[PDB]
């Protein structure tokens, strides 16, 4: 029952059978978001106007408005090396791979 | 300019209403600068709501 | 127990005591997001790589990975007319006010 | 080019495993074009997971 915060989430590609196409890396830290989004919202959550309004309304009457959710609001990329369709090795920067801040939306 | 997000990190991080009045004072210390920020009016109305919920005289 | 979808959420500024500073409008349709985010994810959800990976991991082992959440992924603005600090009437376009699509994040 | 999001809207919108094999065929009909899309490999591995969950011979 703690605030919306970032937590460890380890991603292992070998566990997902993606060893058949991913070269490197084989695992990375991705994190995940988890926590309560109740009124009021913290500065580091830096949410959307809609998020503010929905939170305030959920605080006023939880029966008529459900609370917002704890989700990633800033992400960073990682670069993966793989073999695509044409049997070509590709170094690609995949976006939105590492959660860097959580917030309420 | 506006600095209600500090009261959003001061009251939110801290049986009687000796603390809710402190939040009301934190918000009223900037009762002019934040005329426009949605979070300011939201916090004022939320303090009003919590004032008539736990019976604060 | 339905998919992550958009639902009606009516915002009435008079109910929030914001009648003391907002001129017009006095109410608008904002919508909200609600629904399950389980594997697989639909095309219209168009989610982030992290969202895909977290959903897949939650599907593999729900004990080690929690599911993603149903949140607004596209929003539209509305224009509000109000009186600010200096007793000046202002027509401002506030952003992220109307949910226009939901997704999993 | 890639079109796994239709199988993500066909199987996901539809006691036996006569339908999970249909999803496997939907994904294998494009077993080359989507070599790179995370959702393609995710759907393949998820079909593999659901294949060994409801006992499909």
């Amino acid at each position: 029952k703690a605030r919306c915060s970032r937590k460890a989430l380890h991603v292992n590609f070998k566990d997902m059978g993606w060893d058949d196409w991913i070269i490197a890396p084989l695992e990375y830290e991705a994190f995940h978001c988890e926590g309560l989004c109740e009124f009021p919202l913290r500065s580091h959550l830096e949410p959307t106007n809609h998020a503010v309004i929905q939170t305030l309304m959920n605080s006023m009457d939880p029966e008529s408005t459900p609370p917002t959710c704890c989700v990633p609001t800033r992400l960073s990329p990682i670069s993966i090396l793989f073999i695509d369709s044409a049997n070509n090795v590709v170094y690609k920067q995949y976006e939105d791979m590492v959660v860097e801040s959580c917030g309420c939306r | 300019p506006c600095k209600i997000l500090k009261c959003n990190s001061e009251f939110w991080s801290a049986e009687f209403c000796a603390a809710l009045r402190s939040y009301a004072l934190c918000t009223r210390r900037t009762a002019r600068t934040c005329r426009g920020d949605l979070a300011y009016h939201s916090a004022v109305h939320g303090i009003e709501d919590l004032m008539s919920q736990h019976n604060c005289s």
